[PDB]
């Protein structure tokens, strides 16, 4: 009924007013974009957080984008401990997938929704410097993040756009490097002060068992997620999610969840309530 | 007749600057499809009237902000310009507007050179 | 008589801005009651004579600002609209003014849909 | 002969504001000494055409900025200022312009008291 | 020491623009050489850290063909402009602004300014429409509107904006657009100086054939009716239309120039010859 | 205890001008008297400290005469203004910018104010023409422009302009302008309410020769037919005509008032009846 | 050839972005001003400099012209290791020659070349505070800088005007002092936080012997010339030339240079090249 609908709006007001004014940094990834009404779903949630008063950043992935296409194009693909082996060829579909499909497809879907975003990858403003990784001679042209240069995003968040962010940058000679886009969103939010961190993902958030979907952890500490590496109960692409956690959260950053975007609206079950939508990493 | 005799007149109507919106619109349902507008300052001050602009009072020699609407038509379509202006801009409340009807000698359009009817016509009035 | 024969003419008046103000309460005085003003840019470039505007020079070309003034009046009482601007803008220098009139063949009234006589007429104008 | 017969008349023409230096230039070099311009918004809309501002589309009911010149000017001379601001404004796009003729019945000089002739006569026309 | 007293003498060259905004369109031969290439970017910093408002605008056909016949989808032209379907679409975006733009921004941050590269998408800079010849082109659009109000904090901070002609419509739909027409529209926008195209000719020439009958300065009247009567013919005349359609709308010089230049642009500038025509309003 | 009920009595004087810009030109016996001249600086100050927003104007003649005697160019005058060549022009530019001006500043500071000392030249304040007896005069100016530009954030700092009537034209070469037409041409600039002159006499008299035939109010008009009738004569029509110059630009009020009255600035802003004579819109 | 010289103006690129937004103190000395010729080929070497994105800020001295003028009234004259003795009448003399020919004609040759000066003393907008030296018995009404208030300068800079700066001031009772031009040109330089002092003189920069204009020193340290001071080798108006760098080098200005003003485009020499166009003194 009408009069019962508007008392339910009246009713999250208390949880609009408690974030309002904060700087969230939330992660789209790749393997949570599996739909076209999802992909307009997500948008719509993370839009309604404009709106209703916090200041939400977006970071997004796209593995999965970049396989298919890696595939069509008959290139190997490669993965160690969830990071992309990266050879020149790959880094040039790296940069055309991420940054020309997905950050202009989410572009343009936040424009659809009465808000206006702005794309940006690493090298725009000189958001984020790169830097190789050790293991070069394994991984190839995958980076490091050596510098984060917040200043282009604050005429574009004063002027109400929503900055959308692929995690493609230079090092200071002009080499491109294909960053994973858990490492960019942690260390984002740890320049930009953020209070949380949010990363959606194909799953319930970090489980105990890889194999069984009901062993979720709720929440749990830096202590605990350490020894969930250590142990191997964190494997792929969760290794980085995990250690973006750990990294954001030692600079600063009060609060990191890892929750499924396949979930209709988990966003806001994640920040509108007390129970949340997956895994809470606190310090 | 319009008593200085013309093959075009100019409608120039001094109404509420939040009106414009609405009376373009119902100008351009009848086929008037040429209008100028400009920003200015009045006072049209009867008898012992006050009028209300901006939740303030507006006595006599004080100005009130207004809008400017320039139309030239033929002089058959000078009426129904008149009555579209009045239905669009009315609010009933002192200070809605004065309408004036001046002669128009000739019209030339810039971009051809058409001279007098070709360029007053605009293609799809009817 | 005005060559062009009308029951309505309106005055034009481009002036000083600054002289507005009291052009407005002179002719408040004896009835005009209804007036339209507006900025306007323009140059009145005679001979070699330059006009000091601002602290500044202005010859030919160079547009200054002014405000035009804008009176619609039964034909009987256009010179005392004329005179009474004259006296309140005129100052003596270059670039006082120049006044144009034109005739105006209808009169609206867009609260009452008055015409003509009715429409012009304002209730406190002796 | 223009239609309302007069001894003067004000060519007023609504064009691009980029161009009315150029315009104004060209009009000073023929002997046309006094000119008016002021900012307005309008819209021109032709059968289904389309109109370019600010690298932007503009059809029907929505307003594009302009420039409203006014000239006032003896009747031998009324061509010559049509054809220069046609050579001078003219872009050959959708836009460039529309230019009315108004009947004026008299001219007046503010500084001097200069009425008709006198006061359309600047001292350097040729 | 030379080189100094030849920069002593570039000083009112370097004033009569300052605080000015100029439109370039990036494209052509100018793209497809690196020595080229790194000339324009040395150019376009020089123009920034002297004082100019420079605006990078650039196309990419190259590098989308060789995409397209890598997955087996080879381009389709019609007079000049690719027949673009939902998937063409998608590859365009995707050279475009992830492999041209990117590697233009990169290459400026490397030399000692900072860019942001943009396309019509971000900031809703620009809005698309169906293009004319739409049934049988697809997904290509003219610019319905330009929103300029993003470049003009990233301008006031003194990064160098670099533009992919992509956009959308106002569902949502990608569009792709020439890159020609966004430069010229993006100038009408922003009131700019100047627009400035890089082609693979020396400019406009009076007879088709020769390049010594290179005409240096010409009006919309002029190039007009070099059109009506044939003069220039081909790709050249969607050019000067876009040259002409800017103009018109306030942008006070349009010019074509010879990409095949080393520094082109700076000739273009920093001389009274210019490196091609020079259209004026 | 009287000085503090009499300071609450001129709160209504100091409220009405509060915000508003003042142009005062400081000359003649208030300039040859130590006496009167820290009482000008007083006036000034308090002017300041209490809500206006004042803008000291200065000439010199007697300092410039003396130097030009000394170094055997004597001065030469034709109708009030002083005939400058190359030379002159020099000495005239070293004491009214260099001695005069910099006391003035020095005295303003020293009063617990701080003020900003300009010439003509300074920030492009002012550009001058040759006067129209410059065959006659050489190097003597009427002001072609002004650009008060630099001006706004001085006084937005709180600083007092203190201005030097000197300038140059659009060619570098260094002019001298009446310091009446400078103070007069820059009210017009600033929309100033009032223009105040310091004379050697009581303001405008009825009679030439008795002083006690004072005007205290009078219009355009009326001074203008004074002119005319002869009523006004000699130094005194090139004052009147600078008041008529810029009330006719705008100014609100043009006072000519009695330098050498102690306090004479605040008498006429702090009191109905005034210093002199009001000259109005 | 037009194909040569174009890319000569590139080759400047390094050069004009290297101190890209840094303040620099020009002081332009009276002995260097000897030609109406070389006095607008400065201040085209200072716009230059303005309109390439440096940010000059012009001091300005007057000796010769000084002189001058005591000859012609009559009035001696004498200098003691570079300073002017000064009484009253010549304290009236040095103020009305430096602020009324030489500020307004350097600040007229600026407007006159496409930028827009603003010309002040120490007086003005209380931009300098002086104090009477030690031995005024001797030296009479010479001044030492007491306080720079450089704010009178930040609206005029914000604005793009170049300000050019005389060296006279009042103390805080009103008298007025005559500070030597090289004095005043290192307190400010030291006030701004300046990145270089250049000092423009009508030698080509500090010589080990005064007779032979061969023996440049092309650069040197603090310890260096404190002992060419000490030695003897530095006299009369070098002595506070050289006094000026050692002052403002150690309140954290980067550079000071003493470079040849009458050699055409000296200032453009000594910034825009390795090389430099005389003598650079650092810490
Ligand atoms: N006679 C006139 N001449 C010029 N402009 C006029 C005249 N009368 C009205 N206007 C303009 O029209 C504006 C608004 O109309 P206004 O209300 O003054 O008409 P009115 O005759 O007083 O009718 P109402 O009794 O409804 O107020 C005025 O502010 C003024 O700008
Ligand atoms: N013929 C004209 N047509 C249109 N507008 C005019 C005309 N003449 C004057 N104006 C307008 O009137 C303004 C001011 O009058 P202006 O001083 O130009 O008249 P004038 O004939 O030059 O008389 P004066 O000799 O007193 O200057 C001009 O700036 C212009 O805007
Ligand atoms: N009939 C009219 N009445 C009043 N103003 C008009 C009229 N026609 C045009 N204007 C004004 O002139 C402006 C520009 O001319 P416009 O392009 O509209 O003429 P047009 O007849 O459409 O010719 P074109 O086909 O070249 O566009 C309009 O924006 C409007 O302000
Ligand atoms: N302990 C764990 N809990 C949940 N998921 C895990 C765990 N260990 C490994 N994974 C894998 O990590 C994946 C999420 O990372 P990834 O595939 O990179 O997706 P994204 O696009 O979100 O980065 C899950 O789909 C799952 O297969
Ligand atoms: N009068 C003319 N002047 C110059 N080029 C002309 C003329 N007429 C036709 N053309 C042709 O138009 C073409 C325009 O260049 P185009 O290949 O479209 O440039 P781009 O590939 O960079 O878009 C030229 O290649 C040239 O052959
Ligand atoms: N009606 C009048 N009222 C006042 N002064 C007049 C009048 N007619 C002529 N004068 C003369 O004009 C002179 C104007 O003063 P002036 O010496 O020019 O002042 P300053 O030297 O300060 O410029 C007065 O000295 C006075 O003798
Ligand atoms: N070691 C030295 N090297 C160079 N010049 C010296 C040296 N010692 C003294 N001088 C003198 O110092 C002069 C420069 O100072 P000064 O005459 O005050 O000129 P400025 O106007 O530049 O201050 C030189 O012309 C020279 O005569
Ligand atoms: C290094 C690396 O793993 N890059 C990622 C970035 C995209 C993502 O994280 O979703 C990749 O898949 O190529
Ligand atoms: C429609 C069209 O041809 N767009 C271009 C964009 C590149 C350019 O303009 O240079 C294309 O090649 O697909
Ligand atoms: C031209 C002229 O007389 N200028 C003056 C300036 C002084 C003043 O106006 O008081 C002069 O005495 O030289
Ligand atoms: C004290 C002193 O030497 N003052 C200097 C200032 C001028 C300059 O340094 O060039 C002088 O010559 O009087
Ligand atoms: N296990 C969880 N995910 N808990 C989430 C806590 C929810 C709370 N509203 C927050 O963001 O701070
Ligand atoms: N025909 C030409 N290409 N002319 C170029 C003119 C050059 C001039 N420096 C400018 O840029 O405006
Ligand atoms: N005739 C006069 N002097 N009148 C002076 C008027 C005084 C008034 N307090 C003012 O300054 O405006
Ligand atoms: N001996 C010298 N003067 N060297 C000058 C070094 C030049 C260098 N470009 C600089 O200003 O820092
Ligand atoms: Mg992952
Ligand atoms: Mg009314
Ligand atoms: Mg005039
Ligand atoms: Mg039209
Ligand atoms: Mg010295």
């Amino acid at each position: 009924s009408p009069d019962y609908r508007v008392e339910i709006l009246s009713e999250s007001l208390p949880f609009i007013q408690k974030f309002r004014g904060k700087t969230i940094v939330v992660k789209y990834g790749g393997a949570a974009m599996t739909s076209p009404e999802l992909k307009s779903s997500v948008v719509s949630d993370l839009v309604l957080l404009a709106c209703v008063g916090l200041r939400p950043i977006l970071v997004h992935g796209g593995g999965p984008d970049i396989n298919r296409y890696l595939k069509q194009l008959n290139i190997p693909a490669e993965f160690r401990d969830g990071l992309r082996v990266t050879d020149a060829t790959t880094m040039e579909i790296v940069s055309m997938v991420l940054v020309g499909k997905v950050n202009k497809n989410l572009v343009s879907l936040i424009n659809a929704a009465g808000a206006t975003a702005v794309g940006l990858s690493g090298h725009d403003g000189r958001l984020l410097t790169a830097r190789p990784v050790p293991n070069s001679a394994q991984l190839g042209f995958v980076g490091e993040v050596a510098r984060v240069d917040p200043s282009v995003l604050r005429p574009l968040v004063d002027y109400g756009y929503i900055p959308v962010i692929a995690s493609v940058a230079a090092d200071d000679s002009g080499q491109a490097y294909n960053i994973n886009a858990d490492t960019v969103a942690g260390e984002l939010a740890a320049a930009l002060g953020a209070e949380k961190l949010i990363l959606l993902t194909d799953v319930a958030g970090i489980l105990e068992n890889k194999e069984d979907p009901s062993s979720l952890i709720k929440e749990i500490d830096i202590k605990g997620v350490k020894k969930m590496i250590e142990d191997g109960k964190v494997a792929g692409g969760m290794i980085p999610k995990v250690k973006c956690c750990i990294r954001s959260l030692a600079q600063g950053v009060k609060t990191a969840s890892i929750i499924d975007g396949r979930r209709q609206h988990s966003l806001l079950h994640e920040i509108m309530s007390d129970e949340g939508a997956g895994t809470m990493i606190t310090g | 007749d319009y008593i200085p005799d013309s093959k075009f007149y100019k409608v120039e109507a001094i109404v509420r600057p939040w009106r414009i919106q609405q009376v373009s619109s119902a100008l351009l349902k009848i086929g008037i499809r040429g209008v100028t507008v400009s920003d200015v300052r009045g006072f049209g001050a009867q008898g012992g009237s006050t009028e209300r602009h901006g939740g303030s009072e507006f006595s006599e020699d004080k100005f009130v902000a207004k809008v400017k609407m320039e139309i030239v038509v033929k002089k058959d379509q000078v009426e129904s310009v008149i009555n579209t202006i009045i239905e669009g801009a009315r609010t009933g409340e002192i200070g809605d507007g004065k309408i004036f009807v001046l002669p128009v000698s000739d019209v030339i359009r810039v971009r051809t050179g058409e001279r007098g009817e070709k360029a007053e016509k605009m293609t799809g009035d009817m």
